[PDB]
């Protein structure tokens, strides 16, 4: 699982070296950010229903089609899937701001998506726009410190991105 | 591999649920600058360490040199060193990394049964790594001995704290301890 | 050449990957670090011929066999080259405080040095000694800053290693 | 690879001798903190640019859509976006390092003989890569227009200064202008 | 183990082929050198202990800084393990003789001697003394005749090589 | 691989002593050019050999040639007679080098366990040998007779003793029967 | 070209080493066997003709249908040609003879012989019955030494496997 | 590759001929034992001889241990050495054989072009080779100076006669000519 850490770790391997001066710089980086990224992650685990629930409802505001027969929002289990898959990527989020690199969203949200969303009929525009509308909320210092957003934007822009 | 916070984001994925326990994660970040410490410790000393650690395997049982021993001709020496020097290196590794998991992984999985195939003495590889592991937790207090050290004693300077990191050396030893565990 | 940057971006260039969370994150460490090891640099860069006279003193005087008749130290050429050689390990930790990783010190002095000494027949134990002179010499807040002299021994101690 | 930094050490050593200027070097580390936003905001954006990028070179000149275009068919339409995000990709590499090396060495080599074997046009390339130029200054100086960017515009939100980052502006165009040069 | 025939079994099963022509030929040679290889090998395996002796003599005369404090001639162990060691080197040699191939000497005395001298601080110049007196040492016909110590010198100067 | 030489030394290694006793080792080389004459007597008719074995196993075994036999089809045919020659190689090494390491390491190493997977009858197996084997010693002694070998009969004119290289039919029958033993 | 020496050589560059004791020993082999395979090489290119043209001879006396329209020695083409076919390999065991090794014979006459007669529709068992005469025909000391015709024979007898 | 006899052959393949002179073949069978004696003197000097012909190379042109160097910094010196090592162990190849082809095939071919894609220079490269043809031939006349030697002297031992091998002395010569023609 990519982090920091991780990385210079199986660099190091690959070369077979103790760790080393750029190792422990690498890791100091770390240290100097968990500040910011760990407040983000504190206020997105506090509030994750709420902010998943507002993104959700962009998402079929933008789409309201999805409500319509045999759309992916048209039924009780279609929404609750929907708004629990919005979850899903934040919290995803939360796991990636904890570590400090791309490697919980990558392995357990973005590795197999496509795959998912194309055998399921699922477009892919209500998660750009849920995603979207997240990144696009919040702003500093009303939800968190400008690098804590920084961190928590950033992160969202990489799901983003991984759809686009 | 995991590190310690992809560590606690696993077993919160386990029941699909956010981090909120973030006091021991907070703690980690706040003695980052002591672990960092404690690898420098233990990698700038790596050479004296290993070389020092398979000649005190050697010293304590002679049967290793002699014939038929398993540190005998020269190139049985040299793989001994070598592997000496690749458990140090991983568990240097998991200390870094502040888990476990790259030791497991990409060193002890497997290494008994290779040594079992190869007549590697359990007996003495857990040796070695013991006198390792006496050896990592004294430079991470920094208080090495002149008495074990000799001419070649190196003190690292780092802002000296009552406990000298029980914490860390704790860890530490606990990795050793897991390489010891698996070749036994 | 291994630095912080240059880790992370070859990780990331290998999975064909954008830079990340944790590639900048890394690069903050190395801006965290960098008032340190360009500390010591700088320190070393002014001092370098009075810090390697004194390493090469040193070794000479853990080896007086080495003025002998047909040893390494034994005429003016030799003299100069020993001392020039002690330099040129002070010049290649010189640059790796810069670049903040071992790459100079792995490229322009590490690789193939075992080949020369062994061909040329000279003894390493010399070297070590300059080094390990060098190692044990530095005290703050006297010589630069506690977290600098950090810097400079860890180099100190990876060229020592790289010959024992 | 080269970075900012050992670029100075290679300079240093053509005369064997260490780096004393560190001035320019000081400053990079001034600017450091502007140089992660400047990567952050082109990494972050990278997809609505490279689409833009790409479907601006198509609407200038619709022969590369029509038969016998390079950019028709799908796979070559495929092969086209691909080859834009790779260019950025390397761009950032640079912007991030300080140093056009790694772009110069692991992308920019042997491209152009690549696209003159396959027909692919120079002219049209060149014209995707400029108008990725003038999307990262803009992106890095933070003033992206609603104008080409719609409901997709995006706001880093840095700490502006006078010049917002016109330094790093002019590195990375000059990354841009290396890859059109490399192809002229 | 490196001798005349199994090189030639090697080649000849490399390319799936009986043995041919040009491989009995080969053992032809070992057949006929064999007088020579053998002599000396006879007269090594009833004088080791002296021709050892005196080696190791030399290299300890040609360096006495090994007997100082800290060194590797120092200690009562550390003196029985370097006249030990040169009787290593020359029991392999007489290995090789035997053999007529440098199959012992490669295997059981150079394979890994460099690290290990290297892990241990062991310097590496009184071993190519020891080994280059013993190389110097002997006449034909005293010792034995011209072509035994033709084999004789041969392989004290293939040691000796792999050691520079 | 050893040879007869390198066998002694490594006997004399288990105990890190020279080797002394060169009787076995001097007459090893007295039979010398005995031991070439032997090898090329094999080496020279093993086409013959090979061809006349395998044939014999079958004729004595219809059933190798029927359908559901291992011999059978042409493939199957094919392969059994290539693992003859395979094998009468192999022995042809042992016997050159005087020892029979090359043939255990490369050929009889896990041969068993290969033709249980694949269903080769082992007593079939056995039978080619042994006719290899008496093939072998007729050929090393110079007397074939014309009744086993009709128009393909062969001498080769070797210096004749009373005893016809006893000892050196004794060593190759040796390889032929760790051949056989091999298969359990 | 696979002779003693190049045998040896190859298997040196294999392993990046300097001709050793093994590598000499085997090149004495040749030194030591080379009269023996000389004479023969120098009877055979005195009487080459002579040795091919009853080889060949016995081969067709053997099989007569060979001369029946259509067949392979029907004509006068044809005719030459077989006959110029056993004294090519005779030609390459003279080449063999000479080297020391089966190379000559390896790659100018047994590389692709099989696909050249299958291809041709020319049989193989009058090649294998003229080689066979001529492995049978020799006796010693009337043609050549005991020794000069082991070598002789052998090279026949390889030529004949090829073919089996 | 090929050998003094096997370049015999191909010469007389070229005419399809029998090989029908063999005095000339017959005269190196009769100095057989002598170029084995010329081997083993540039073999058993091998390392003193690379590492004197390096060191005199460069203490004539010091050009190459300063700034810009081609024997600057360590790992360009070692690769020096190395070639230094691979030339001359190719020649002594092609004195074994008595053919240059081994020399030709394995080494010569294509080396002159790869120096100067590196830019290592011809002129310091000759020299090398040049010291070690003057050394090469003074080992297998076995007369080396004490002058050049100092204690590293080494004598071989061999049958002393008038000329002391002048024509393997003026062969191996031909060989390090070879070398120098190609680089040069
Ligand atoms: C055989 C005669 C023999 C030995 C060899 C030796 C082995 C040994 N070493 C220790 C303990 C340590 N070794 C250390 C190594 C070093 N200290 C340094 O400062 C340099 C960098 C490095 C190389 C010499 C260290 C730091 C220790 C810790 C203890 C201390 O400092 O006093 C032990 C003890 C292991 C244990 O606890 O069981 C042994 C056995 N001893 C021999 O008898
Ligand atoms: C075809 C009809 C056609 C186009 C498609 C379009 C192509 C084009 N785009 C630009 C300039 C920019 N595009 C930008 C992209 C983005 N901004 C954002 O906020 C999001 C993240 C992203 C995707 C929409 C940016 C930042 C710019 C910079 C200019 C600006 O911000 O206004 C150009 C101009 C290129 C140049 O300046 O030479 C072109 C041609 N235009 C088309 O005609
Ligand atoms: C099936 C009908 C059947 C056979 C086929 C045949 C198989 C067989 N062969 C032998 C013994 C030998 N074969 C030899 C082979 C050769 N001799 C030559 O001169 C040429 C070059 C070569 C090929 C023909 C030799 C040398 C022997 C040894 C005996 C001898 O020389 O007289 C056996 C006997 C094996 C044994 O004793 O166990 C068998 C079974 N026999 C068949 O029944
Ligand atoms: C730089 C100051 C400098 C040198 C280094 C040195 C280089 C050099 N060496 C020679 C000639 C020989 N060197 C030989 C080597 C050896 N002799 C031995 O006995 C041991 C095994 C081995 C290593 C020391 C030999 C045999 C010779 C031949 C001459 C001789 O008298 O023996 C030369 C001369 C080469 C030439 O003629 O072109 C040089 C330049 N000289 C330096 O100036
Ligand atoms: C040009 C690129 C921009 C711009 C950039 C500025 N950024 C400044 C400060 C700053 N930026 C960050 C985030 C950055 N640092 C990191 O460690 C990481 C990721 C791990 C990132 C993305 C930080 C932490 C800081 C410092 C704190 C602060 O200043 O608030 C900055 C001010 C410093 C300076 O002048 O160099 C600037 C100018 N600003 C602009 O005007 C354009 C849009
Ligand atoms: C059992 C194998 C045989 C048998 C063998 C004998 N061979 C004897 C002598 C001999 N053989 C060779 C050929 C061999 N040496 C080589 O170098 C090569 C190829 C490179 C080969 C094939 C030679 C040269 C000699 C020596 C001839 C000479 O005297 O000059 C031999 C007599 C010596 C002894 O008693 O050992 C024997 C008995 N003889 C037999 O009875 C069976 C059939
Ligand atoms: C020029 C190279 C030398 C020189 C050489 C001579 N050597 C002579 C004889 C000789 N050398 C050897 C050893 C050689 N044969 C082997 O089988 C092996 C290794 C397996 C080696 C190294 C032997 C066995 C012999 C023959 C016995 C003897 O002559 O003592 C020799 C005399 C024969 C001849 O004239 O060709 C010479 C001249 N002599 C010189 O003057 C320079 C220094
Ligand atoms: C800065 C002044 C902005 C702006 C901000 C407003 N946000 C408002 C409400 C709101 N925002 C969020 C998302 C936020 N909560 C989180 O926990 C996280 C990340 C972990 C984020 C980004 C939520 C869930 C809510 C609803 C609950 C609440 O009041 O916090 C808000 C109140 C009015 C509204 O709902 O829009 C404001 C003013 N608004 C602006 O105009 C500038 C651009
Ligand atoms: C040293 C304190 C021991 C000892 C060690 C020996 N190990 C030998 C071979 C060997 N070791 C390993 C494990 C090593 N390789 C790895 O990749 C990793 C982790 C990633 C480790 C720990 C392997 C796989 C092998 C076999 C391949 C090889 O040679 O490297 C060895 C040689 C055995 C032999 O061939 O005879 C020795 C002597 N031996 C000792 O006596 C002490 C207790
Ligand atoms: C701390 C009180 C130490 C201690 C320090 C002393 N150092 C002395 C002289 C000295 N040290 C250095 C090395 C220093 N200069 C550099 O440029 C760099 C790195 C770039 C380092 C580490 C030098 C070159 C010199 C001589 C010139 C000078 O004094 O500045 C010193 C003076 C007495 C002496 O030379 O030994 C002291 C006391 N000494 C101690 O006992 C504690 C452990
Ligand atoms: C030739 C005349 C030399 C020369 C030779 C001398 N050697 C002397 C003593 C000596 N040499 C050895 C080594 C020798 N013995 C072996 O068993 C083997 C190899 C298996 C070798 C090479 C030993 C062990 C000894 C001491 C016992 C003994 O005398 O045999 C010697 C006596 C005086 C002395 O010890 O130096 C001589 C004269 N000396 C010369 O000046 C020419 C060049
Ligand atoms: C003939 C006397 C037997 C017999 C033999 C068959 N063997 C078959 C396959 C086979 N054999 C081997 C072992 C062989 N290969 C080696 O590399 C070596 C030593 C280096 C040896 C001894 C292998 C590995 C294989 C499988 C690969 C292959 O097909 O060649 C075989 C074919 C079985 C099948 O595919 O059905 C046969 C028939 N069969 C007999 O009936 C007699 C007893
Ligand atoms: C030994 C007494 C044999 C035997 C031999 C006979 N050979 C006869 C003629 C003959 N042989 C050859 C082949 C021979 N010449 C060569 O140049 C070479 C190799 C280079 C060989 C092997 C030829 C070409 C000829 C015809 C010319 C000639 O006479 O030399 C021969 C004369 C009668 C006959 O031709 O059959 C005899 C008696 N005959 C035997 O019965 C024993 C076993
Ligand atoms: C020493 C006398 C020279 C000198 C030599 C250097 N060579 C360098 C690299 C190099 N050399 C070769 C040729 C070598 N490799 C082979 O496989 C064979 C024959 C089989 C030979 C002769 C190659 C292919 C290469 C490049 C790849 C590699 O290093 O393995 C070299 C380093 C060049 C650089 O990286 O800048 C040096 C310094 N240099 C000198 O100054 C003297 C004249």
């Amino acid at each position: 699982m990519k982090s920091v850490v991780t990385t210079v770790i199986a660099a190091a391997d690959a070369a077979g070296r103790f760790p080393s001066s750029s190792d422990l710089e690498s890791v100091q980086g770390s240290i100097q950010r968990s500040a910011a990224r760990l407040e983000a992650a504190e206020k997105l685990a506090g509030n994750i229903d709420a902010v998943a629930q507002e993104a959700y409802n962009a998402c079929i505001q933008k789409y309201p089609y999805l409500n319509n027969s045999g759309e992916a929002n048209s039924t009780d289990t279609f929404k609750a899937k929907c708004l629990r898959d919005v979850k899903h990527y934040m919290r995803l989020i939360q796991y990636s701001l904890v570590v400090g690199g791309t490697g919980p969203l990558d392995e357990w949200g973005i590795a197999g998506q496509r795959e998912v969303y194309r055998a399921l009929g699922l477009p892919t525009a209500p998660y750009v726009e849920a995603l979207s509308f997240a990144r696009n909320r919040g702003c500093a210092p009303r939800d968190m410190s400008a690098q804590a957003l920084t961190e928590y934007n950033a992160l969202l822009d990489y799901a983003i991105n991984s759809l686009s | 591999m995991l590190d310690a916070f992809s560590r606690a984001v696993v077993q919160a994925d386990a029941s699909t649920s956010v981090v909120a326990d973030m006091g021991a994660l907070k703690q980690f970040i706040a003695e980052g600058n002591r672990r960092l410490d404690a690898v420098n410790a233990i990698a700038s000393n790596a050479s004296c360490m290993v070389s020092d650690a398979v000649a005190g395997m050697i010293c304590e049982n002679q049967g290793l040199i002699q014939a038929g021993g398993n540190c005998y001709p020269n190139r049985r020496m040299a793989a001994c060193l070598r592997d000496a020097e690749i458990i140090l290196r991983y568990v240097t590794y998991a200390l870094l990394a502040g888990d476990a998991s790259v030791l497991d992984d990409r060193c002890l999985n497997g290494l008994k049964e290779t040594y079992a195939a190869l007549g590697v003495p359990t007996t003495s590889t857990v040796r070695a790594v013991q006198i390792m592991k006496a050896q990592a937790a004294a430079h991470i207090k920094d208080t090495p001995s002149e008495a074990r050290a000799g001419g070649k004693l190196r003190k690292m300077g780092s802002p000296v704290v009552e406990d000298r990191c029980a914490s860390l050396v704790a860890e530490a030893s606990s990795y050793f301890d897991r390489v010891i565990s698996a070749l036994s």
